[PDB]
């Protein structure tokens, strides 16, 4: 077969990135998993004249007693020469998510690049070298494998879509999405035939997209309100009058005027009680003008919440949130885990783009666990806060 | 015998040329002699007009040395060869382990031949220009292309016996066993024999242990650190106090007993890298301190994957943790400390918790396994701050173990408004040219006061005014302040600061029976 020619952006160089220490079980597994690869001739060991190296994990994805190697090329996506969104599914009302992975393994790889994806298997304490690969063909997680197969990906997809555009499905790296908004049980069926309508060349629950939305901020109901009580409505409407300038708070400071008991109730004035409807109005809807922009980065922020409870937002300006919603319940990690996947699916969906993660926990415990829970087969970018959530309570 | 390894220069980088440095008879005779019979061995090669790069030579004392660091500076770069540490107590004690040479095998590794024109250099006339074709001495190249070619070497025998150790360094191999002497000898002939058969011809001066390895001592049962000195001075600059302190962190990893505050404090308002500076009584003590510290050499024991790895953590001083990682009682694999200050407010269970953490990181890269822990903390306490603290932790399986201090959770400030308790509304501000520091309350109950102070920001009258709340309050409070900066602070619910009013308020706060702490925006 000929190699499609690769290049890294003009004045760029390969990764040499450091690869985290795994158990010995995860090194075991790993070496399997290469030689056979080596076998095969995916992969085939490689020399010392090669100074670049991506991390590599293994997973075991559940239901099986089966290890799966996942590739870290995070950094050589960001420096491969720059190559060149269906809005639908994130409207379908149930979409479906399958691995293409394998397609990619019978094409060769460019010669000259091969080199960017050597990798290396780790050895406990040191005491061995570590075992040194490269790809032959094109590996899986990696931005160019998906670019350089599109030629091919499409021109395999017409016998399902030229003229049946009712369906839709949409590719990101290794990831295929299957929206159908059909008949609950009349879905796995129309899929579980593009299972097969690829496989006659070689790669042998549901998402509910239109069930979402960027949640309203609720000031609370009260039949009787204490001074603590109105001065956390103050302190939320405040914060809330950052997104939306309309809202007043100077009738309900006035209630707060004296210094009474933190517990003591308040009766609502007159116009105490006009001012929280009129702002109820304001925040009945999601903020105007907030719109999603290429240009920007998608941010998500993830604050803990307790009973296995878990907030997130998703916005490119803060404060401008483009999506919010909470996952739930195991222990924070599986947890915090396991959200940022769906969270990152989500962004995918909506976007085909996956947001960069502030991750409310210690960094040296995430990349000890997090590889415990990991089912994707892509990895997010994200990086650790230790600062406090003070607005935990509002948002 | 082996596939010669590729190799090119940096981007666009070209050989060195160098000029000769015009050596003497005595000298130029005697490289001719050392040439002569590397010559005939292959490892060099006459080359002539032809090549245009020189690198000079040099006839140390008769030993002949080519200055390659002018080619080591062309050269690509090279898959690092020291990749990790390693950590003596990961090595897993076999019954023998028996130690081959290699060396003449410098010259036993073929050079790439498109890159050896490279490597010429020039012998001037006795009253000659050659080419390395081999892995030259004192090139950059030079150390992971043979690491790597005898790696593969070995890699088939290694298959063939897996229960065999071989450790690789500079021009040994330590192979170890746990087979009885007679099948061990066998072998470890057969590696000789293997060996010999791509042209590592193994003598058959017999090194023996200790073995010196990167600061360490290897002994058969144990391991130890080469004695750690520190110098020897009448007169102290600030560039010596610096390297001290230096070094004296770095061996407070293992001996948690050395402390650098008193050394650190000389370094105050420091005008010069070569201003002397007086040792204080207090600095003189503690360097003192430290250097009979570290004339007890530390050491611990060998692996056994047949027993479990357990760790145990204390509560040294402040922010410090000393912890020992065991397999029976007392027998230390290893031994450290951790005391990292992440932030600036924090109290005893995130310290804890963090502790943990490194001590599980460290286990997995040397043993590649996590341990059992035996912590200082009762389940009822790590478990009540955990699914209150706003980071999500992983605990591991551990034991608990009442050896104090215990490590506990001074405080919890309430969730709700105290009922019938007093509510007091504090409040503090300034001047900035210098301070009209009042700071005071006025409560529900008509109790009001307020107090002037000196040399002090305007954050810090607000934690006065919390202050002056907690300590004229009964044991039940409940505190209304329109501080961020002490909100933030307090709502960390921290057990100590380097401030003194965050810490007396600490203690306040410790005192009370009930405290309920609350924030209003600054109108
Ligand atoms: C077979 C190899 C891997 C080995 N294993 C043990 C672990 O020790 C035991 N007991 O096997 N030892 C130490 C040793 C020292 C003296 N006598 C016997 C062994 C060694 S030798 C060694 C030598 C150097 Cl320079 C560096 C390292 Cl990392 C190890």
């Amino acid at each position: 077969i000929e190699t499609v020619p690769v290049k890294l952006k003009p004045g760029m160089d390969g990764p040499k990135v450091k690869q985290w220490p795994l158990t010995e079980e995860k090194i075991k597994a790993l070496v399997e998993i290469c030689t056979e690869m080596e076998k095969e001739g995916k992969i085939s060991k490689i020399g010392p004249e090669n100074p670049y190296n991506t991390p590599v994990f293994a997973i075991k994805k559940k239901d099986s007693t089966k290890w799966r190697k996942l590739v870290d090329f995070r950094e050589l996506n960001k420096r491969t020469q720059d190559f060149w969104h269906p809005a639908g599914l994130k409207k379908k009302k149930s979409v479906t998510v399958l691995d293409v992975g394998d397609a990619y393994f019978s094409v060769p790889l460019d010669e000259d690049f091969r080199k960017y994806t050597a990798f290396t298997i780790p050895s406990i304490n040191n005491e061995t070298p570590g075992i040194r690969y490269q790809y032959n063909v094109l590996p899986q997680g990696w931005k160019g494998s998906p670019a350089i197969f599109q030629s091919s990906m499409t021109k395999i997809l017409e016998p399902f879509r030229k003229q049946n555009p009712d369906i839709v499905i949409y590719q990101y790296m290794d990831d295929l999405y299957v929206g159908s908004d059909l008949e609950i049980g009349q879905h796995r069926t129309k899929i579980e035939e593009l299972r097969q309508h690829l496989l006659r060349w070689g790669l042998t629950y549901e998402l509910h997209p239109d069930k979402w939305t960027v949640q309203p901020i609720v000031l609370p109901e009260k039949d009787s309100w204490t001074v603590n009580d109105i001065q956390k409505l103050v302190g939320k409407l405040n914060w809330a009058s950052q997104i939306y300038p309309g809202i007043k708070v100077r009738q309900l400071c006035k209630l707060l005027r004296g210094t009474k008991a933190l517990t003591e109730v308040i009766p609502l004035t007159e116009e105490a009680e006009l001012e929280l409807a009129e702002n109820r109005e304001i925040l009945k809807e999601p903020v105007h003008g907030v719109y999603y922009d290429p240009s920007k980065d998608l941010i998500a922020e993830i604050q803990k919440q307790g009973q296995g409870q878990w907030t997130y937002q998703i916005y490119q300006e803060p404060f401008k949130n483009l999506k919010t919603g909470k996952y739930a319940r195991t222990n924070d990690v599986k947890q915090l885990t396991e959200a940022v996947q769906k969270i990152t699916t989500e962004s995918i969906v909506i976007w085909g783009k996956t947001p960069k993660f502030k991750l409310p926990i210690q960094k040296e415990t995430w990349e000890t666990w997090w590889t415990e829970y990991w089912q994707a087969t892509w990895i997010p970018e994200w990086e650790f806060v230790n600062t406090p959530p003070l607005v935990k309570l509002w948002y | 015998p082996i596939e010669t390894v590729p190799v090119k220069l940096k981007p666009g980088m070209d050989g060195p040329k160098v000029k000769q440095w015009p050596l003497t008879e005595e000298k130029i005779k005697a490289l001719v002699e050392i040439c002569t019979e590397m010559e005939k061995e292959g490892k060099i090669s006459k080359i002539g007009p032809e090549n245009p790069y020189n690198t000079p030579v040099f006839a140390i004392k008769w030993r002949k040395l080519v200055d390659f660091r002018e080619l080591n500076k062309r050269t690509q770069d090279f898959w690092e060869v020291q990749l990790g540490i390693p950590h003596p107590a990961g090595l897993k004690k076999k019954k023998s382990v028996t130690v081959l040479d290699v060396g003449d095998a410098y010259f036993s590794v073929p050079l790439d031949e498109d890159f050896r024109k490279y490597t010429a250099f020039t012998i001037p006339s006795i009253n000659i220009r050659y080419q390395y074709n081999v892995l030259p001495q004192g090139w950059k190249g030079s150390p992971a292309i043979f690491q790597s070619s005898m790696t593969k070497i070995l890699e088939p025998f290694r298959k063939q016996n897996p229960d065999i150790v071989i450790y690789q360094y500079m021009d040994d191999l330590y192979v170890g066993s746990d087979l009885e002497i007679g099948q061990h000898r066998t072998k470890i002939e057969e590696l000789r024999q293997h060996l010999l058969r791509w042209g590592l011809t193994t003598p058959d001066h017999q090194k023996e242990p200790p073995f010196l390895w990167m600061g360490y001592e290897l002994h058969p049962d144990k391991w130890t650190v080469q004695p750690i000195v520190l110098p020897e001075k009448d007169s102290w600059t600030v560039n010596d106090i610096q390297k001290l302190v230096g070094k004296l962190n770095w061996a407070s990893q293992i001996y948690p007993g050395i402390k650098v505050r008193q050394l650190c404090k000389l370094l105050r308002g420091t005008k010069a890298l070569t201003e002397v500076i007086p040792l204080t009584e207090e600095a003189e003590l503690e360097l003192a301190e430290n250097r009979e510290i570290l004339k007890e050499p530390v050491h611990g024991v060998y692996y056994d994957p047949s027993k479990d790895l357990i760790a145990e953590i204390q509560k040294q001083g402040q922010g410090q943790w000393t912890y020992q990682i065991y397999q029976e009682p007392f027998k230390n694999l290893k031994t450290g400390k951790y005391a990292r200050m992440r932030g600036a407010h924090t109290n005893d269970v995130k310290q804890l918790t963090e502790a943990v953490q490194k001590i599980t990181t460290e286990s997995i890269v040397i043993w590649g396994k996590t341990p059992k822990f035996k912590l200082p903390i009762q389940k009822e306490t790590w478990e009540t701050w955990w699914t209150e603290y706003w980071q999500a932790t992983w605990i591991p399986e551990w034991e608990f173990v009442n050896t104090p201090p215990l490590v506990k959770l001074w405080y919890q400030l309430e969730k709700e408004p105290i009922v019938g308790a007093e509510t007091f509304y504090v409040d503090g501000a300034a001047n900035r040219e210098t301070k009209l520091g009042k700071a005071g309350y006025v409560t529900n109950r008509g109790r009001q006061k307020v107090v002037t102070l000196t040399d002090t920001t305007n954050q810090k009258t607000e934690l006065q005014a919390i202050y002056l709340a907690l300590q004229d309050s009964g044991l039940e409070v409940n505190i209304v302040t329109d501080s961020q900066y002490a909100l933030g602070i307090i709502q960390a619910q921290p057990d100590q600061s380097e401030s003194e009013l965050v810490n007396q308020i600490i203690e306040q706060l410790i005192k009370k029976e009930k405290v309920y702490l609350a924030w209003v925006p600054a109108h």
